[PDB]
């Protein structure tokens, strides 16, 4: 079966460089051109260039001329993409695709996430969202990078729980919230604790949400 | 003045040839300057073979001692809109490239400039009234990133940076 | 070159829908574009190539046509698995993808969002910061606009809103954050989180003195 497998996700500082690899299988590597297309988070697809696996010849989009370098290793059937002098707007998912013609890209790689940010790895600050059926939650504030995990009562309270996707502030830090719907009668009885865990910074926080009178 | 090419190893004077054509690749992406950029082909021997303007000289980005057009410079392509297809350029008048023997092969700057102008002019016929720009190779394996050729049972590698660095309105 | 696609499009199960792709360049009749399907968190996949040709393994429901300056992708038997992003692609000059059309398959009735607005935490307040948290859940289809209000005045500064994500029950969910200065929060009578969905908004309000 024809397959393209790419390297793992990466986090980078501006000014640095990143090198992504694309492993080919199920076909002769030199038989087809290899194209690279990137996709900003929540945006469209953008072509970057193609490489000739037989001559090593390339053709980059003028937008990236001088910053991209595309190479290959036919021995291990792998194509490489290196982008230097990274900036914040280089944050995207980078795909490799087998040309198979003009614009007949098939198949595609699974994609590689390259996050370019000047922010450093930082654990979150957890704030309890007091109840006022009742809604209570925990505010996971100012962390980098993704991800974080949240559970309630060490996993005991599992129903009525909704942990929302994170947002990216103007500061470059992520924030997240997790609210759980519980019976209004069991507020002065049951104890509710959110179990926030941020493995990138090796941070763990247990915060109890108490109703404010 | 002449345009000199750094070759390696040093080609003997008898390996001097007549440039009878070349092969190009149009750069992708877009530009807000209304310009079309052409570089030495990023293709294979396949791209070179399908040009069918070569003689008995195995060469890469420049055709040595090959077929010459009888009227004007003729340009060809399987698909002008596909930037993955190389562009075959056959000259009407050959241009001398002389190898000194000490590691450099020189080409007349005037004759080559006039040649590029005839190429750019023909390119305007296909891509419209835009600015034609020639830039060095995008890169690649030693044989293709350089102007490489066979002569007297020996394979030489000549850098062609100085050949492709011109702008034409 | 540039290809123009509708931002989104909706369809019910079983019916046919058509996504358009119009080119603003010199339009030739002489099989222009290809079509790609992309599920969230997944790589794009070729559905239609060279205008109307369909590769092996792609269902016959996906058909391609073209009229003048517009190419069109048409899905006949609309199913829930068709719910993805659809990009048109042209190679002419240089490979350019369309803006993309987010197709939604309406396999659920109209549903109003549940809005819960949280005031700044007591502990966050001693941290010399303040954050308003508006949590939006259980709405269908997945399109909402969030508006913030300080007393009677609207606020756009310090507002960060997440895109709607699918919930457990194929409902959608979103959240909006209003980062506030601790002197700003208690300086106003009330703060409001207005969530417009399908023409009607649920509005919740909080006050500095509970």
């Amino acid at each position: 079966q024809v397959q393209l497998v790419q390297s793992g996700a990466e986090v980078k500082k501006p000014g640095a460089s990143v090198k992504v690899s694309c492993k080919a299988s199920g076909y002769t590597f030199t038989g087809y051109y290899m194209h690279w297309v990137r996709q900003a988070p929540g945006q469209g697809l953008e072509w970057m260039g193609w490489i000739n696996p037989n001559s090593g010849g390339t053709n980059y989009a003028q937008k990236f001329q001088g910053r991209v370098t595309m190479t290959r290793d036919t021995s291990i059937s792998t194509a490489y993409m290196e982008l230097s002098r990274l900036r914040s707007d280089d944050t995207a998912v980078y795909y490799c695709a087998r040309s198979l013609g003009r614009d007949w890209f098939d198949p595609w790689g699974q994609g590689t996430l390259v996050t370019v940010s000047s922010a450093s790895t930082k654990g979150p600050s957890v704030f309890p969202l007091a109840p006022s059926t009742a809604a209570l939650g925990c505010l996971v504030k100012d962390y980098f990078p993704e991800p974080v995990t949240v559970s309630w009562n060490s996993g005991a309270l599992t129903s009525g729980v909704h942990t929302f996707p994170a947002v990216l502030q103007s500061s470059g830090l992520y924030s997240l919230s997790s609210v759980v719907t519980v019976p209004s009668s069991s507020l002065g009885t049951q104890t509710y604790i959110c179990n926030v865990n941020h493995k990138p910074s090796n941070t763990k926080v247990d915060k109890k949400v108490e109703p404010k009178s | 003045d002449t345009i000199t090419l750094p070759c390696r190893p040093a080609p003997p004077p008898h390996c001097s040839s007549n440039i009878t054509g070349l092969i190009l690749t149009r750069q992708g992406g877009y530009s807000n300057a209304n310009t079309v950029i052409f570089r030495p082909s990023g293709g294979d021997w396949r791209d070179i073979a399908r040009c069918q303007i070569a003689g008995t000289v195995v060469s890469t980005q420049l055709f040595l001692n090959g077929s010459l057009a009888e009227e004007e410079v003729v340009i060809r392509s399987e698909d002008w809109r596909d930037n993955a297809k190389s562009i075959c350029v056959q000259l009407a008048t050959s241009v001398e490239i002389a190898c000194t023997g000490a590691g450099h092969c020189a080409i007349s700057r005037a004759k080559w400039a006039n040649t590029l102008k005839q190429i750019a002019s023909k390119l305007r016929e296909q891509y419209g009234a835009k600015t034609i720009i020639f830039k060095p190779s995008s890169g690649g394996d030693p044989e293709f990133v350089n102007h490489s050729f066979n002569c007297g049972g020996e394979f030489f590698y000549c850098a062609s940076t100085q050949l492709f660095a011109s702008t034409w309105f | 070159s540039a290809l123009t696609q509708p931002a989104s499009v909706s369809g019910s199960p079983g019916q046919s829908i058509t996504i358009s792709c119009t080119g603003t360049s010199s339009d030739v009749g002489s099989n222009l574009v290809s079509w790609y399907q992309q599920h969230p968190g997944k790589a794009p996949k070729l559905m239609i190539y060279e205008g109307s040709k369909r590769p092996s393994g792609v269902s016959n429901r996906f058909s391609g046509s073209k009229s003048g300056n517009t190419a069109s992708l048409t899905i006949s038997g609309l199913q829930a698995e068709d719910e993805a992003d659809y990009y048109c692609c042209s190679y002419a000059g240089s490979v350019v993808f369309g803006g993309g059309t987010k197709l939604t398959v309406l396999g659920q009735p109209k549903a109003a969002p549940s809005v819960t607005l949280f005031p700044p935490s007591s502990e966050e307040l001693q941290a010399n910061k303040a954050t308003l948290v508006c949590l939006i859940s259980d709405f269908y289809p997945g399109a909402v606009t969030v508006a913030w209000k300080a007393d009677s005045s609207p606020v756009k500064a310090g507002v960060e809103t997440t895109t709607p994500s699918k919930q457990s029950n194929n409902k959608y969910a979103a959240s909006s954050y209003l980062s506030l200065t601790p002197e700003q929060w208690k300086s106003h009578r009330s703060y409001s989180c207005q969530v417009t969905h399908e023409g009607s908004t649920v509005e919740k309000t909080v006050a500095p003195t509970e």
